[PDB]
């Protein structure tokens, strides 16, 4: 078998409102998803409360 | 520059819109088996 | 400078004076439908 083990670093580059990450595949073969993260630039001008 | 892990993925749809539902909740989930300790899955298949 | 986001719009009237009452109740509401999900909304119509 082919199987592997996290994790996989892979760029969703672009606004949080527009990217819809989304995983289709096919197959004949398992897989396993325990979490998913992400990372990027945040920047709020109006300081909130 | 900041970043968050969601833990889990458990589970399923929220047809509540984005900024209202929680975490480890997706859009859609299709042959999905959200079990408790791995997450995602395939579901089992169909002998014949 | 400020700013904060009123995150559901349920609901309804709130006679009570603006700087006692909360977030999410406007001072009027005609024809709405406050959902669980989506907020407000018209009310659904007639039919004859």
């Amino acid at each position: 078998l082919n199987l592997g083990t996290g994790q996989y670093r892979f760029p969703v580059v672009g606004n949080a409102k527009f990217n819809t990450v989304y995983i289709l595949s096919d197959e004949t073969t398992p897989l396993n998803i325990i979490g998913c993260g992400w990372e990027g630039n945040y920047l709020r001008r109006s300081s909130g409360i | 520059l900041i970043s968050q892990s969601i833990k889990n993925l458990k589970g399923g749809i929220s047809q509540q819109p984005d900024i209202l539902r929680y975490p480890d909740q997706g859009s859609r989930q299709v042959n999905g088996w959200s079990s408790e300790t791995e997450g995602l899955q395939k579901r089992p298949p169909l002998v014949f």
